[PDB]
């Protein structure tokens, strides 16, 4: 049953990833990109089902959804089975805010809390530095102070009705760790050209290797605790290979059929630290993804949000990603082989993931969040 | 070895490296053509490598030997590391040069705090990896079985010794397995296990040799 409705919500989660991944690349080039396509799809959901007509068609086409009759149930099951669980800390957040001189629907303000478990919240538009810095702080509190001013002033005026904000915290500990000790600068290739110097992590991992043909690169998954998150590292052959294969990443089953090459193997694994901290305008974004009538108005149709069944529609639509890849994980800390550590010495082929790479956490099965990584 | 120096060329003779494309374990010479290690350090293709000073680079005087005959301890149990010992038959006799000598094995089952030498060329670092290129050596005392047994216990059998320093800085680690640990000209020891590398409270366990002897002798006498 509950089968029906979640190996469907994998298939729509894959089509705005790779979607949501093309676009954030196309609006911050030549850099580091990290962000959670999947945590902006209960947002939408919440959002398809106050915006009637024209708009919700347009946002369930994007949600690949058949109708809201599902889109509850999709999201009322994602809605139970939301916290934390082993191996990674996970911060996904979601919230909008309508000003403060508005009268909304006092029933569905709980169909949100029930359904999405977030809530509908008025705040002085008028007040920019009052209600920008509510925003951010309902964002700081809901990410450990993690993620701070995601939105700015210069975006806030009482000409706004509404904004989306979404943010999501990523960091986690592996199956078995990288050793401090064993960190050193090691080459990395930004082009053909360049190659600088940054902190290369050492280790030995069991991981699932895959020589993959069709995207001219290679695939590791290296897991975090538990066995339910895993690192999807897909490295080009080529130094500059790297937007070459955001062309072949645009096809949302490249991964699934790249996924089956995977083989398991022990190899040395030399992965550079790296952290992300990207800002996305959703409104632009999701604008370029054909979810163009929420942010407009008289179009939007936000007749249900609202107990009036008002004029209403979205100003804004932020998401700030903040991942975090370090050496922290498992298997206690330094001279740490097996249970009695036998004083042999085992080396492992070596796997440097020394030019640019596109990246993602597999949360069993689905893909939270992506990237690429231009320079450590 | 964690925390030690670097033996003068050719004052540890019997000791040997295990190659595979790569040095991942020690032994030791006890005649011509009889090489003892770890049985943990087992691989069905091993070239042994004699004469050597600097693993990394050749300098001319080495020996490399197969191994043609691999025999490990029948009762060497993968789990508990106990009789963890191996026998390696040379493909061919060895030269006997100031270079490439053989260690004699125990007359005597060596008390706790008798000093011993241990040789290798694993890690250096108890907390990350370094591989030296010349041979390190570490002069280790036995320490008695009721301080390894606490630093390990049920982990210890009549066949492991306990050789290094409670408060840890100097011990083997990984690459030294198999390697010697040499009491007054006797092979009382053979690098084996122990948690971590050079940690406090955690000594090195070595197999304690006094207890192979008939063994060694009557399976290379028959084979």
């Amino acid at each position: 049953g509950e089968t029906d409705l979640q190996k469907i919500l994998r298939e729509s989660n894959d089509q705005f990833t790779a979607q949501m991944f093309s676009e954030v690349v196309k609006a911050n080039p030549g850099q580091n990109v990290v962000l959670s396509a999947f945590s902006v799809l209960p947002p939408l959901g919440q959002l398809a089902l106050a915006s009637v007509g024209e708009s919700h068609d347009e946002l369930l086409r994007a949600l690949a959804l058949p109708n809201d009759n599902v889109t509850k149930d999709v999201f009322a099951d994602l809605n139970r089975g939301v916290r934390a669980v082993k191996g990674v800390d996970l911060k996904m957040a979601s919230k909008i805010y309508v000003a403060k001189g508005l009268e909304l629907n006092d029933d569905f303000a709980a169909v949100s809390r029930d359904v999405f478990g977030s809530e509908v919240q008025n705040v002085d538009f008028v007040k920019s530095v009052e209600a920008a810095g509510a925003i951010n702080k309902w964002v700081e509190d809901q990410t450990n102070n993690r993620i701070k001013n995601l939105v700015d002033p210069d975006a806030l005026d009482e000409t706004t009705r509404s904004v989306l904000v979404n943010a999501i915290y990523f960091k986690g500990s592996w199956k078995d760790k990288f050793v401090k000790e064993r960190t050193m600068d090691r080459d990395f290739h930004v082009s053909k050209d360049k190659t600088i110097k940054v902190p290369t992590m050492i280790g030995k991992k069991d991981v699932r290797y895959a020589d993959v043909p069709e995207l001219d690169a290679k695939m590791i998954e290296m897991s975090y605790e538990g066995d339910q998150a895993s690192m999807i590292i897909i490295l080009p052959n080529q130094v500059d290979g790297i937007t070459a294969l955001e062309q072949k990443l645009k096809d949302p089953k490249a991964l699934s059929r790249a996924e089956e090459r995977l083989y398991n193997t022990e190899v040395e694994i030399t992965l550079p630290k790296f952290k992300i901290e990207t800002t996305t305008d959703l409104k632009e974004v999701l604008s370029n993804m054909n979810i163009k009538k929420l942010f407009t108005p008289g179009a939007a149709r936000l007749e249900n949000l609202l107990k009036t069944k008002e004029s209403l529609t979205v100003d804004a639509a932020i998401q700030k990603a903040f991942i975090e890849v370090n050496e922290e994980g498992a298997e206690a800390a330094a001279a740490n082989a097996f249970g009695i550590v036998p004083k042999s010495l085992i080396l492992y082929p070596e796997v440097h993931i020394d030019r640019p790479f596109y990246f993602e956490l597999k949360i069993d099965g689905i893909p939270m969040f992506n990237g690429k990584v231009i320079e450590p | 070895i964690v925390g030690g120096y670097t033996c003068q060329e050719n004052s540890v003779p019997y000791q040997v490296s295990l190659n595979s494309g790569y040095h991942f374990c020690g032994g030791s010479l006890i005649n011509d053509q009889w090489v003892v290690s770890a049985a943990h350090c087992y691989k069905s293709r091993i070239q042994v490598r004699l004469g050597e000073h600097n693993i990394n680079v050749l300098e001319g005087n080495e020996q490399f030997v197969n191994a043609a005959k691999i025999i490990k301890h029948p009762n060497f149990d993968r789990k508990t590391l106990n009789n963890d010992i191996m026998l390696i038959k040379l493909s061919s006799p060895v030269k006997l040069n100031a270079r490439v000598a053989t260690v004699a094995l125990p007359s005597s089952c060596a008390p706790a705090g008798t000093q011993c030498l241990i040789s290798g060329w694993g890690n250096t670092l108890s907390s990350g990896v370094n591989e030296p290129d010349l041979l390190q050596c570490l002069d280790a005392p036995l320490l008695p079985q009721a301080d390894c047994e606490a630093s390990y216990p049920g982990k210890i059998t009549d066949n492991m010794v306990c050789v290094g320093f409670l408060e840890g800085g100097k011990d083997s680690c990984q690459g030294d397995a198999g390697g010697p640990v040499v009491c007054n000209g006797e092979l009382q020891g053979i690098v084996s296990w122990g948690y971590g590398c050079a940690l406090p409270d955690n000594p090195g366990v070595y197999t304690k040799v006094c207890n192979y002897v008939d063994w060694i002798q009557d399976t290379i006498a028959a084979n």
